[PDB]
């Protein structure tokens, strides 16, 4: 069962364009943010053009516009910024928008420069909490740069990202695990993921671990069973249609859930109920699934109307629910309603350590 | 335990005629190419060339192809090669080999690169060049010269961390001298880019 709730959509900006990286309201509750893409029909509009929208007050209209000069290639909201949204773009430079100042255009942008990011950024985040934040900005080039949210001329403190040999590392949609260990594993271009550390002289790249071939597309971890479990698991997604789940030591860990008849774009799975990962297809497919109850099949799941190319799902923080992200700007709003937090959940912890002994 | 087997031999049929309809599926499939399938729009949003994109996606279908192959070979071990209709399994999975091929793309990529790229390399001296846009009064614009050159260093990037060949070295080393010289063009074309707009 999949309560299917109502849709966020807008001919003024969703003109065929393709729904980018979403994120949901880190701050506030159920008012999400939705990066978009160029639509080359139409050069005079901006490239990239992000909007937000408002479940909590149930209605239609994008509610705020946003449009830098290129394309948004990621993007979400500031940690305890209640005005602000951060931004990462195609061609390299981060940006930064206002609500209140009813400006369409960013009002902080990051520099072109060598010490900044002159290749586009698939996940740029915030870190931790009031005074344990940053802004950790990780091109496609390979460098990772702190930045505070007053100076963005310049990245407070920056690095590559290199493995033992000096090839770089395409990253795409890396994820810090829960706590900000600063150990944030990072979803490469193709295999060889890796666990990568801030602080010390060993920051950066910690090993290789290969269990998938195809170009992965983003990665994710997860909280507490209730304080029952570690959790520090994290579950990838690539090209070559299965979906791996991994640990902190090992190399090519626990099955690969392959969803056939799709390319896997995302994967993100809820803290609360600590495992209900939903990946997506290149046809309208939302195959999520829990992996107490089931083993290797999706648990209540859905197709999508007409043939979208998921691109990019988020569960609604702190909650229930499904953003969804086509190939095609569209929103769509599904929820699990009757796939309620388990209580004392730990079934799934038995089952994944059984399996890990094969 | 040659018992398991009788209704196995039983299935055999089902199971192999199954297997039939999914590699037919991905026959459908690769017969609706790259530049036609939801992949090309996909994996342009992801950055990756039409190049990349596409043998990629067709080493995707070459794996689950030869995954069928191993399901089939755990079917009867050697009787489903020569079986009922395992016969035409092996057909079918032989010509689909023949249509995923990606030797002919390396070898049109490696061509066009070295048949017109050749030049194309290391166009960074004329940095800026005037135009002529024929349209209404038939304006004229400004334009830096980097504009597929980048998408080839992706290109090459990708085929040397994804498979690997004896990748053209000089190509190679043009890309290299095209890197050490693209971040500069890339916030002069946003300068002009948004000069134009203002």
């Amino acid at each position: 069962k999949l309560s299917l709730n109502r849709q966020f959509f807008d001919e003024r900006w969703s003109k065929h364009r393709v729904v980018s990286c979403l994120d949901w309201s880190s701050q506030y509750p159920e008012l999400l943010v939705a990066s978009y893409n160029n639509n080359e029909d139409a050069p005079h509009e901006p490239d990239g053009v992000a909007l937000v929208w408002n479940m909590k007050y149930k209605k239609t209209t994008p509610e705020y516009v946003f449009h830098c000069q290129s394309a948004v290639m990621s993007a979400t909201f500031a940690k305890f910024h209640p005005n602000l949204v951060v931004g990462g773009t195609y061609s390299g430079q981060i940006v930064l928008w206002d609500n209140r100042s009813n400006k369409r255009t960013p009002v902080q942008r990051t520099p072109l420069s060598a010490a900044a990011h002159t290749h586009p950024v698939y996940c740029v985040n915030v870190v931790g909490t009031q005074n344990a934040h940053n802004l950790i900005s990780i091109s496609t080039d390979g460098k990772i740069c702190s930045w505070s949210l007053d100076m963005l001329s310049h990245p407070q403190d920056s690095m590559e990202l290199v493995h033992k040999q000096s090839k770089a590392v395409a990253v795409t949609s890396m994820s810090f695990p829960v706590g900000d260990v600063n150990n944030f594993v990072v979803g490469s271009e193709e295999g060889s993921v890796y666990t990568a550390c801030r602080h010390g002289s060993k920051a950066g790249i910690s090993e290789m671990f290969e269990g998938h071939q195809g170009p992965i597309t983003g990665i994710h971890c997860h909280a507490a069973v209730g304080a029952v479990d570690f959790s520090h698991l994290f579950v990838t997604s690539s090209f070559d249609w299965t979906v791996k789940l991994w640990s902190t030591k090992n190399n090519k860990p626990l099955y690969s859930f392959e969803d056939n008849a799709g390319y896997v774009y995302d994967v993100m799975w809820s803290p609360t109920h600590p495992a209900l990962f939903a990946c997506v297809d290149g046809m309208g497919r939302l195959d999520l699934w829990n992996l107490n109850n089931d083993t290797e099949v999706p648990t209540a799941s859905i197709s999508v109307e007409g043939n979208p190319a998921l691109n990019r799902v988020r569960w609604t923080h702190s909650g229930r629910e499904i953003a969804v992200g086509d190939s095609e700007g569209q929103i769509v709003i599904y929820d699990v309603g009757e796939q309620i937090a388990v209580p004392r959940n730990d079934e799934w912890a038995r089952f994944g350590r059984t399996l890990a002994e094969i | 335990r040659p018992h398991i087997r009788g209704a196995i031999r039983e299935y055999q049929t089902q199971l192999i005629q199954r297997v039939k309809d999914d590699i037919e599926s991905l026959h459908d499939k690769f017969k609706v190419q790259y530049p036609q399938s939801q992949a090309c729009k996909m994996s342009h949003v992801r950055d990756l060339p039409p190049v990349s994109g596409s043998i990629i996606w067709a080493k995707q279908i070459d794996r689950q192809l030869t995954a069928y192959m191993k399901r089939v070979e755990d079917v009867l071990g050697k009787g489903w090669e020569n079986h009922v209709e395992g016969q035409k399994l092996k057909q079918d999975g032989d010509s689909f080999r023949m249509k995923l091929n990606t030797q002919e793309i390396f070898d049109d990529w490696a061509r066009k690169v070295q048949q017109r790229n050749l030049g194309v390399s290391g166009r960074i001296f004329t940095i800026e060049s005037t135009r002529v846009r024929g349209r209404t009064g038939n304006v004229l614009k400004l334009k830096v010269n980097f504009l597929p050159e980048i998408i080839t260093l992706s290109k090459e990037v990708r085929n040397l961390k994804w498979l690997g060949f004896r990748v053209p070295l000089a190509i190679v080393n043009k890309a290299h001298q095209a890197n050490q010289l693209y971040p500069f063009a890339i916030s002069l074309i946003e300068s002009v880019r948004t000069y134009e707009r203002t």
